[PDB]
RNA sequence: GGGCUCUGUGGCGCAAUGGAUAGCGCAUUGGACUUCUAGUGACGAAUAGAGCAAUUCAAAGGUUGUGGGUUCGAAUCCCACCAGAGUCGG
């Protein structure tokens, strides 16, 4: 899978975390192929030392920000707020609240998605 | 009662010996054979009850039967020309292998129950040794084989034609324990012994050029479906067979021709019209007689030994599960492991003295202490 | 200006008008840990006292809603007059119940007097046929739940560590107080969530009729969160239909919130 | 050495092992940037068929991801054809994801499309009012390979010996794999010990990421049955010194107990106990397993109002 | 200065009779299912007003009893018990102890019987309210508040809670066809196997009560009680979970009886139970 | 084996009364779930499981230890017996 173009794009950001770039490529695969998304681009964040993906679930909607993290990493709430602000300024729109998706990837490549927004969200209905 | 038969060229006398009777055959004039063994003129041959015999002639002969037969008739309808042509093609392969310094033909005979497999094997072997060859007879029929007792698989080096009455001279056969009259009891063990027989046959071919150039003839079980079919494919691969002779079964011919490598020559042959269907009871009696002939010899010429064996002096296994000596072992056959050196039958068990009495073809002591119990009983 | 009694750190309310005032004016709900004077053999519904968390009590003291005190001790100087008044009260309550029961007996007698005299005359007729054929433990006493005597208690100073207020200064109490205060100013209701694997349960309204929407988890802005805590808490939130809300106070004073939900 | 018994291999793969018996086939894997993957077909399907090891990359449980579309099967089910019938959207992505490397091969704009417009004349059937299919040549390889976790890989290498890990075309040893996996994963010893213990008893362990636990124990496998136990592991001493990797509060335990009773599983706690006489240099060898014990404890919930009678089963 | 704390409502004569001819039916907690959003016009407000007005009447209820069904007691704080002034009732079969020819209770048993209306507790010739009893009996020298909460919770369901006197104790693995591979090198220790010397650090959590099931109430021998149903340790929800050393120590102490942990989260009681476990591996399948 | 005190109500823990309707909780059965989870299915797919402010509602359940007495009327007051617990003493 190393010959895949997007993998070259990910390791082109000059970040320097092979584990994180492989995790990010696993999430790219799981999003593009299995869940069948469109327009999934790879964009780094050197101000936080992260690699992150931008995408579009349904063509014609707003862009999604998905940041992969392995199972050994950990996030202070200050890092969560940092990523919130970074993603807000990354995708562009300041109208919608700040949010991102957390794709936790274990060793055997099982991904769990969790949506961290900013503020109070009603659980299922609203 | 004496009946004389005049046989024309390329005809056979077929006869069956009535239950509890004996029939004498004598060649008076011309040339005749039984399954490729030439008959000596003015020699009487005796056939015991249940014997099924075909006396064939290439040139014409006069034969005499003395005794009661259930049936006796002359037939012109016989596959002997096809069996001869098959042998001639195998002899061309032997001459070619002799000239090129290669191995001889490995021939597997396959087909259902009661199609003449063992008879075709006997004929092909007899013709080969008449031409000065020394083929190995391989016996994979655990139910009705002739190399050893039922429940075994083996190989015999054929040096001379089969005797008309006794069959092939059993000199130092290679024999393995299978323990049952059907491959279906343990198909993995059956295939494992089949591979082991092929390996030891190959080792013999490396050191014995005459055995190598002569090749082998492989008799098989009549189980040609499901796991029985897979065991034929395993045997074909393990022996690296050059020729497969399919008897009286077009479906099996087309299955083997499809599933075997393209270099393997698959041939379909008819069965003889003199092939007799054998009841389950007749098959049981032939097994009991083959076990008796092992202890008592051909027509009772051996005197087997009865003696006690201590439970401490031996280790008994079932195929490896250790078997504690018990009253349930009475009448079971045991293989004496070295391949098998021979067989014994347990006649009684004394738990107080911790001994069992055996019948053995050799006197005490047993030559080896490792015993394999068969699911086969002999009284 | 209500009065809460603090003893070794626990704050209990023993009145009913105080609990009504708290819940219907200040939005504090507490937990009833007592027993019921009508259901003393079950754990379904319970009664007074109402146990307030340390944060609820500090919050109510700060805004000027309650006056924390410390549990008084018996005076030991005014004791004999207490006994005289108690004996007088007891004897009067015992000698005035003798009238209520008597009047009730009169009412019942004159109510069902006709069935009584019916059975009486019927047994008399049966007798005629047969002749022709032949205070204490009844005086009620109350086991009060709130002290029936006024006692002077000295006011407790909550903004200093002591024996009867061990909370002031601990980091966990300051963290939970900042989050509790901010959420309470926003108009929410709060309770405790131990079974739900968090700190608070945040209600859109009074928890008698409304169901909690979030599970609140107080965190330090620099403490490291194990991701497995997040996965287990998000799964528990999905199983019960509540969002997982994370809270942490900033050095400038304001609190920042975050919501964790599932995705696909 | 002390790795197997019957047909004991060596730490170095090369060399005979005195095995004149039923010959098996050892399996190969390569360690790509701190992950382990296996590519050969029968190896994939048997490693997943034997013992239920690993997980495919794309597909959820088994390695059964096919390029075909579940939707486009239902349009022309009837005609005698083979697997690949795809939509032109991913084919358009199949057009350019190779065409860019064609431009990356140094050749200029003159031919980049013409090589592909001839390549649209090892194969796929890309179908197109009429929807026609014209058999296409596969421009860029979309091969599928299985991926194994570190603990499962080491269990097959050390405890079984039928797996061989590679690194820049060079197979590696046992203790080097131990140290490498401890470097990439600072908690490989503990979890591998728990995994080995639980699998040596016939159970099938799988990661319990979705529930927040460490392992999930299956009786016979995910298709055969469901998991019965969720395991939480930690390391302690014989006098019980040691810091737990994830510090356990009781809020965590209430949450885990709730979300495990919900999926009908049993919350276990597996403590590993090693002697105080242990060293930081004898433990770096896999042989240290023999001096460390294991102890399990089932944490459950006692409901006060349910346990006050004894039978009441009629 | 000093704050004045007015308290107490003295039920009149007419208000005790009405409180003796009371009902027994618990009012329903929420009159129907619960709502989701707080935007409403009159349904939300009316249902909330009803749910609140039933509560504010349920809590303003006092215990009223007969003076002959009450066993007068007396709290002696220097000896540390409550001494009865009359023959006990049905509670004497599972609660109490008799020493020196007088019937005596522990402080938590006395408080629990005061709440249930069984005894009429006194102190310095004046009856103790439930507030003053909570204040007097629930010190740290006698019995804490969490322990009394767990004791009361269990006793209100019919258990027998007794103070714990320390003197009370195609699926293959490889190609070869073999059986029972047995690759295990890791041995499985038990819970109490090595806890007789782990008692040297006597400190932290400790067993408090002995619990008997509700069945055993009828034929409970108070002088030869037998082996109990479970032993109980009591913590708070914010105290740390017991380590493996404390687990082994409490398990060795408890002996053969199962051990239970009672957590009290700001008034909510939750019982857990750590139990050792070993499963004999699998079968031939 | 003796003297004294206490106890006996639905399967279990228990209420009730001047003496004038035999019901609360747990367990059981049955609904609703503004419910959640588990299987190999790309047009709300038959099945069990779990439910602790994601909980909520109802029904059914009687040798008031036995016999006797007063009473218009007895779970309720008295007597004797039967069974059990504690204490004292031999
Ligand atoms: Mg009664
Ligand atoms: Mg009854
Ligand atoms: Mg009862
Ligand atoms: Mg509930
Ligand atoms: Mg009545
Ligand atoms: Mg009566």
């Amino acid at each position: 899978m190393g010959t895949h173009p997007k993998y070259l794009e990910m390791m082109e950001l000059d970040i320097g975390d092979a584990t994180q770039v492989y995790v990010a490529f696993l999430v790219y695969l799981d999003l593009m192929e299995s869940k069948s998304w469109h327009e999934v681009n790879c964009v780094g964040l050197p101000e936080l030392q992260l690699i992150c993906l931008v995408g579009t679930e349904i063509e014609g909607e707003g862009l999604q920000t998905v940041v992969p993290t392995p199972i050994t990493a950990s996030l202070s709430h200050n890092r969560i707020r940092e990523i919130l602000k970074a993603s807000r300024k990354l995708q562009g729109d300041p109208d919608l609240p700040m949010s991102f998706t957390l794709a936790i990837v274990e060793s055997d490549s099982t991904i769990v998605y969790y949506k961290l927004t900013d503020g109070f969200m009603l659980p299922d209905p609203q | 009662p004496t009946t004389k038969f005049e046989l024309e060229r390329e005809t056979e006398l077929r006869f069956e010996v009535e239950a509890s009777q004996s029939v004498q055959l004598e060649l008076l004039t011309g040339m005749a054979e039984i399954f490729g063994t030439e008959l000596t003129r003015n020699k009487k041959f005796t056939f015991d009850a249940g014997a099924k015999v075909a006396v064939f002639t290439w040139h014409g002969c006069s034969v005499q039967l003395s005794g009661r037969t259930e049936v006796a008739y002359v037939s012109k309808d016989t596959p002997m020309l096809l069996y001869l042509n098959t042998h001639t093609a195998l002899e061309q392969m032997r001459r070619q292998a002799e000239k090129e310094e290669e191995r001889g033909p490995r021939v597997m005979v396959v087909g259902p129950t009661d199609v003449g497999k063992s008879t075709v094997c006997r004929l092909l072997l007899n013709y080969a040794v008449r031409l000065g060859r020394r083929p190995t007879y391989v016996e994979l029929d655990v139910g009705q084989g002739s190399v050893s007792i039922p429940g075994t698989m083996g190989a015999l080096y054929i040096e001379r034609p089969a005797d008309v009455e006794e069959g092939f001279s059993i000199q130092a056969p290679l024999v393995y324990h299978f323990g049952s009259t059907t491959p279906g009891t343990n198909i993995k063990l059956y295939n494992k012994i089949t591979s082991r027989l092929a390996d030891v046959f190959n080792q013999r071919c490396e050191v014995n050029r005459r055995a190598s150039v002569s090749g082998c003839v492989i008799n098989t079980c009549g189980w040609v479906k499901g796991s029985g079919y897979q065991a034929l494919v395993h045997a074909a691969s393990a022996f690296e067979v050059d020729v497969v002779v399919v008897l009286d079964q077009e479906r099996l011919y087309n299955e083997l021709k499809r599933d075997l490598p393209h270099f393997v020559r698959t041939v379909l042959l008819p069965k003889s019209g003199g092939v007799v269907e054998r009841s389950k009871d007749f098959r049981r009696e032939c097994r009991d007689e083959r076990i008796r002939e092992y202890f008592y010899g051909f027509r009772g010429c051996f005197y087997p030994h009865a003696f006690n064996v201590k439970f401490s002096d031996v280790k008994i296994y079932k195929v490896l599960v250790p078997v504690t000596p018990g009253r349930d072992m009475v009448h079971h056959l045991l293989s004496v492991s070295t391949s098998v050196a021979g067989f014994i039958v347990v006649t009684s068990v004394d738990l107080e003295h911790q001994v069992f009495t055996v019948l053995s073809p050799a006197p005490r002591p047993l030559p080896k202490n490792f015993l394999l119990i068969m699911d086969i009983r002999f009284m | 200006m209500l009065v809460v009694e603090v003893a070794n750190g626990r704050s209990l309310v023993w009145g009913a008008e105080a609990v009504q005032a708290l819940r219907e004016r200040l939005g504090v709900g507490g937990r009833t840990v007592g027993a019921l004077p009508r259901g003393p053999r079950q754990n379904s519904r319970l009664g007074l006292p109402l146990l307030l968390m340390p944060e609820e009590a500090r919050l109510l003291a700060e805004i000027g809603a309650v006056t924390l005190v410390s549990a008084p001790r018996p005076d030991s100087r005014h004791h004999s007059l207490a006994l005289t008044s108690f004996k007088r009260q007891q004897e009067e309550s015992f000698q005035e119940q003798s009238a209520l029961a008597a009047e009730a007996r009169e009412t019942r007698r004159q109510e069902l007097l006709e069935k009584i005299t019916e059975g009486q005359a019927a047994k008399k007729q049966k007798l005629e046929q047969a002749s022709g054929a032949s205070p204490r433990s009844a005086l009620l006493v109350q086991l009060a739940t709130a002290r029936p005597r006024p006692v002077k208690a000295r006011p407790l100073d909550w903004r200093v560590q002591s024996k009867d207020w061990p909370h002031a200064g601990r980091p966990a109490h300051e963290l939970r107080y900042s989050i509790y205060r901010d959420l309470w100013e926003r108009g929410f209701f709060l309770s405790a969530a131990g079974k739900f694997g968090g700190d608070f349960l945040v209600y859109p309204g009074d928890p008698l009729r409304f169901a909690a929407h979030y599970i609140a988890q107080c965190w330090a802005p620099e403490d490291t969160i194990p991701l497995q805590d997040l996965v287990a808490a998000g799964r528990l939130g999905t199983s019960v239909r509540k969002t997982l809300l994370l809270c942490s106070p900033q050095p400038d004073g304001k609190v920042v919130y975050t919501s964790l939900q599932w995705a696909s | 050495r002390v790795y197997e018994t019957y047909e004991s291999p060596l730490p170095i793969p090369f060399g005979q092992d005195h095995g004149p018996l039923k010959e098996f086939k050892i399996f190969r894997a390569e360690m790509i940037n701190n992950n382990v993957i296996v590519r050969n077909a029968e190896d994939i399907e048997q490693l997943y068929g034997k013992g239920y090891f690993g997980k495919g990359i794309l597909s959820r449980s088994r390695p059964s991801f096919t390029i075909s579309d579940p939707k486009l099967v239902a349009k022309w089910k009837d005609m005698k054809t083979n697997m690949p019938i795809i939509t032109s959207k991913r084919y358009q992505h199949s057009v350019e994801w190779a065409a860019e490397l064609m431009r990356r091969q140094g050749q200029d704009e003159s031919t980049v499309r013409r090589i592909l417009k001839d390549y649209t004349k090892e194969y796929v059937l890309v179908e197109e009012q009429r929807n026609r299919l014209i058999c296409r040549r596969n421009p860029y390889r979309i091969f599928e390979y299985l991926q194994l976790s570190l603990e499962e890989a080491f269990f097959l290498v050390y405890a079984l010996g039928c797996l061989s890990i590679y690194y820049e075309k060079e197979p590696l040893t046992i203790v080097k794999l131990w140290k490498a996996f401890t470097v990439v994963q600072p908690t490989f010893r503990t979890t591998y010990m728990a995994y080995h213990y639980f699998r040596s008893k016939g159970w099938v362990p799988k990661v319990g990421l979705k529930y927040g636990t460490d392992l999930l124990l299956y009786r016979k496998g995910p298709p055969f049955y469901a998991a019965s136990y969720s395991v939480i592991i930690e390391l302690v001493d014989d006098h019980f010194e040691g810091s737990l990797r994830r510090p356990l509060s009781w809020k965590s335990l209430a949450a885990l107990s709730r979300v495990s009773v919900n999926v009908s599983k049993e919350l276990m706690l597996c403590y590993l106990i090693k002697p105080s006489t242990m060293t930081d240099k004898e433990m770096e060898s896999p042989e240290c397993m023999k001096r460390i014990k294991v102890q399990e404890v089932i944490l459950s919930r006692w409901v006060s109002s349910r346990e006050r009678s004894d039978q009441d089963d009629l | 200065a000093a704050v004045e704390v007015p308290a107490g409502r003295v039920l009149s004569a007419r208000e005790l009779f009405a409180a003796r001819s009371r009902s027994q039916k618990l009012p329903q907690r929420s009159h129907g299912p619960k709502d989701f959003l707080p935007d409403g016009s009159a349904a939300q407000a009316e249902r909330l007003r009803r749910c609140r007005e039933e509560l504010w009447q349920l809590l303003a209820e006092q215990r009223v009893e007969r003076l002959g069904s009450l066993v007068a007691a007396e709290w002696r704080p220097e000896e540390g018990f409550v001494e009865l002034k009359s023959p006990a009732g049905k509670f004497w079969q599972t609660m109490g102890f008799s020493e020196q020819g007088r019937q005596r209770l522990h402080p938590e048993e006395a408080l629990y019987l005061l709440e249930c209306g069984s005894i009429h507790l006194f102190h310095q010739d004046l009856p103790l309210s439930i507030q003053e009893a909570y204040q007097l009996l629930l010190t740290d020298h006698t019995v804490t508040f969490l322990q009394y909460q767990v004791f009361s919770h269990l006793k209100r369901l019919g258990y027998v809670v007794r103070r714990f006197q320390p003197s009370s104790v195609p699926g293959q693995a490889s190609s070869p066809a073999v059986v029972l591979q047995h690759i295990s090198v890791l041995q499985t220790t038990h819970l109490p196997d090595g806890g007789a010397r782990l008692l040297e650090k006597s400190g932290g959590l400790e067993i408090i009560f002995d619990v008997y099931q509700a069945d055993a109430v009828a034929t409970f021998r108070k002088n030869n009680p037998g082996k109990p149903y479970a032993r109980m340790c009591i913590s708070g929800f914010d105290e740390p979970v017991p380590d493996l050393c404390s687990l082994k120590r409490l398990s060795y102490q408890s002996g053969d009886v199962p051990l239970i942990f009672a957590l009290v989260d700001h008034g909510d009681i939750s019982f857990y139970s750590f139990r050792d476990f070993t499963l004999p591996q699998d079968v031939g399948h």
